[PDB]
């Protein structure tokens, strides 16, 4: 089949999550969605917006 | 231009030059008083004297930024502010004596502080303290030298219009960050909703914690696709990956059709987010009053059904809460539902306490069920209630517990004030220690107390209720006094009187005065107990709304129970234990017998012997 | 990342191994259908891997039926 066929600085002192999950290897997070749901919310704002 | 304090300390002034961060908004009493003290000739060493977390770092950043504005008088003109943090502390004092050189030579450097008393004893230094009361009273008022050169500053939170007038000062550093209009209407409500529920951190952390999560709602509800993007996005998606795989497929005959439908659903899906964009941006986003309830009802878990109130039915139905939650006795609700809206409304002094109630009669007959159900009708907590035993307050070494340790040996004052608006009451308050007495006669008549470490506590939104067993001798006697009836036919206000005049010779003269209403609780008959059956097997269908089974009971088998336990004294105590014994007994073995009655109906009749009960459907 | 990548022939193997996952009165999809159901996709890339290596659809249906029962 083989013959018949950007912030650079943060990357490398720290590790990206999205490339991973992108390439669908981790596993799927199921009943996390009110979590989620929380944590977008809450950072989405001017004031307190650090959801711990 | 003191290198050796800049270094060694944080300047204010610079941060406040550029003004990069909001500015102090409702100080503006503090920085002319903190200016005033600074300006006198005695003294001029003014202290932040209040609990933490009130804002005493904002009155320094007022005060800084006040040099920014020209807004200081001449006496403080130019002149820098330095504020040196308690994380910096031999070698340590080799570097004090040469910041307060420095700050002696220049002459505009004002130290600020969360050895040094020859410093204070010749006023060489202006420093401002910012410790706490209970410190200031331990490390500072013990010493002489610091007596005298130190003025105490009362720095504390402000009033609800101030807060309000911050909360609109800073409306637009939080209407141009996330695009959000806020309506005036929203800015009074959640001010009130916040200083209604959430007083444990003081002003002004306690009223701008709201604005997080009730514009992100709404925000984030208009924010989404509405079935419209989503599909063109997955269909470009997939038509990207067959053109990739095309490429990759050495296939390019169909390259150029996957480019034009690629090239199609592109500019499908442009047109699509210009037109809902447009529609998008024709309406504002305004605020409701609605999403700042919900927002509080999650916080305290308050339901939403209580808070979304006008605070003004919740008088009328306070009447029918109590006759619904307890059976007969209406004598009382009504006396007591007379003088909450006095104090409501206003009639009655603010700072005295709304309800001063006293609880008499004989033990069994359900004072904690009224005083929950009053509870619960006008704070909608039922677990809102504070309850100290006078049992363990004998002594004089007992006095000192619910005011607070005082200093040198290590309750109800420090769990009234997580609470202020809570239902407090109290058992066997005829057997306690005097000074106990005298405590309570404070708080009905000053309205406030203050602990040992100089915190003052409020007790003007609490209502104190007190239940005494003294007494109870003399109604049970009435009930007697005559063949074929009793008291229940005379007038409840010779029965008040004549208790009133018995409870005064053991209590003191000036105690009663401060009581709203005596109240006073009837006897329990045969007929009062039949409903209190019909309420006990309400309140079990009720806890069995999970398994989905209708229970009913005869009349019969009420009148059959009712006599099982049967005794004055006692109360209502026997009628649980009997309602336990005989209908739960043999309902659990069904229950636990393969579901046998599951999602079904359950009757209970008596007939004359025993209990037959009838399964059927439901 | 199941149903997100596939392209359309990939559903028409899988659509060839359910329809004939029913014929052959088998219960389970094992992975006897799914060499079948490519078989019959004489448009992919994988289609050249077997047509240069003297793979034909007669031979590999009756050397899989007599593997099954
Ligand atoms: N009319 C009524 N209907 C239903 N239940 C009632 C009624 N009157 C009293 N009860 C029940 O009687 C019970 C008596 O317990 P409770 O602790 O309230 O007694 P109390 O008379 O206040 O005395 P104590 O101060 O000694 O605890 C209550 O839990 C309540 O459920």
């Amino acid at each position: 089949v083989v013959k018949a066929l950007n912030t650079p600085t943060l990357d490398s002192l720290a590790r990206d999550l999205t490339v991973i999950a992108k390439d669908g290897t981790l596993d799927p997070v199921i009943g996390r969605d009110k979590e989620i749901t929380r944590v977008i919310e809450v950072l989405s704002r001017r004031t307190k917006n650090n959801p711990v | 231009n003191t290198p050796t304090l800049d270094s060694l300390a944080r300047d204010l002034t610079v941060i406040a030059k550029d003004g990069t961060l909001d500015p102090v908004i409702g100080r503006d009493k503090e920085i002319t008083r903190v200016i005033e003290v600074l300006s006198r000739r005695t003294k001029n060493n003014p202290v932040l004297i209040g609990e933490p977390g009130v804002g005493k770092t904002a009155i320094a950043e007022g005060l800084a930024q006040a040099i920014v504005n020209n807004e200081v008088p001449e006496t403080l003109k130019d002149k820098r502010v330095m504020s040196l943090d308690m994380g910096t502390v031999g070698e340590f004092e080799e570097r004090l004596k040469k910041v307060m050189e420095e700050i002696q030579q220049a002459g505009n450097v004002i130290l600020f502080i969360d050895i040094l008393k020859p410093a204070l004893a010749r006023g060489e230094l202006q420093c401002i303290g910012a410790t706490t009361l209970d410190e200031y009273r331990k490390n500072i008022e013990k010493d002489a030298a610091l007596e005298r050169r130190f003025q105490p500053v009362q720095v504390d939170e402000p009033s609800v219009v101030d807060t309000v007038a911050i909360l609109k000062g800073l409306r637009d550093r939080y209407e141009a960050h996330h695009r959000i209009n806020i309506s005036d209407e929203a800015i009074e409500a959640a001010v009130k909703l916040s200083n209604r529920y959430v007083s444990d951190r003081f002003l002004p952390d306690k009223a701008i914690d709201l604005i997080d999560e009730a514009s992100s709602k709404v925000r984030l509800k208009s924010h989404t696709t509405p079935n419209n993007l989503k599909e063109i996005e997955q269909e470009i998606e997939k038509v990207k990956n067959e053109k990739d795989a095309a490429v990759h497929a050495q296939e390019f005959e169909n390259a150029a059709n996957l480019r034009d439908k690629q090239t199609k659903l592109e500019k499908q899906y442009e047109e699509a987010k210009n037109e809902w964009k447009n529609a998008q941006n024709g309406m504002s986003t305004s605020l409701s009053e609605e999403d700042i309830a919900e927002v509080i009802a999650g916080w305290t878990g308050i339901p939403l059904t209580k808070i979304n109130e006008t605070e003004s039915e919740k008088l009328l139905s306070l009447e029918d809460t109590l006759h619904e939650r307890v059976i007969g006795q209406k004598d009382a609700v009504n006396s007591i539902s007379k003088a909450v809206r006095r104090a409501r409304a206003g009639l009655k002094d603010p700072k005295r306490p709304i309800g001063s109630f006293i609880f008499l009669g004989p033990t069994g007959v359900g004072k904690t069920e009224l005083a929950r159900a009053l509870a619960e009708s006008m704070f909608g907590d039922d677990d809102a209630m504070i309850r100290v035993d006078m049992s363990e307050f004998m002594e004089k070494h007992a006095v000192s517990r619910l005011v607070g340790a005082p200093p040198g040996y290590v309750q109800l004052t420090e769990k009234v004030r997580r609470k202020p608006y809570s239902v407090i009451l109290f058992d066997e308050i005829e057997k306690a220690h005097p000074d106990v007495f005298n405590i309570l006669l404070q708080v009905l008549d000053d309205g406030h107390l203050t602990d040992t470490k100089g915190r003052t506590v409020d007790f003007r939104n609490t209502i104190i209720i007190m239940t005494s067993n003294v007494g109870a001798q003399e109604l049970q006697d009435q009930r007697f006094a005559g063949f074929g009836g009793s008291s229940d036919g005379q007038d409840y206000e010779t029965i008040r009187k004549t208790m009133l005049k018995e409870l005064k010779n053991s209590f003191r003269p000036e105690f009663l005065n401060r009581v709203d209403d005596i109240i006073v609780f009837h006897k329990l008959t045969k007929e009062e107990l039949k409903e209190i059956v019909t309420m006990m097997v309400n309140k079990l269908t009720n806890r069995l709304s999970e398994q989905n089974i209708n229970i009913i009971v005869t009349d019969k088998a009420k009148d059959k129970i009712a006599e099982e336990g049967y005794d004055p004294e006692y109360g209502a105590r026997p009628l649980i234990r009997a309602i336990q014994k005989t209908i739960e007994d043999n309902l659990s073995e069904l229950i636990l017998d393969g579901n046998q009655i599951e999602g079904k109906k359950v009757t209970v009749d008596h007939d004359g012997k025993e209990f037959k009960y009838d399964i059927a459907e439901q | 990342m199941l149903f997100g990548r596939l392209t359309e022939r990939a559903q028409r193997v899988l659509a060839h191994a359910q329809e004939e996952a029913i014929r052959l009165n088998h219960s389970n999809i094992g992975t006897e259908h799914l060499l079948l159901g490519l078989m019959k996709e004489p448009e992919g890339i994988a289609a050249k891997v077997l047509e240069s290596f003297n793979i034909t659809e007669d031979k590999v249906i009756e050397e899989v039926e007599k593997l099954i029962g």
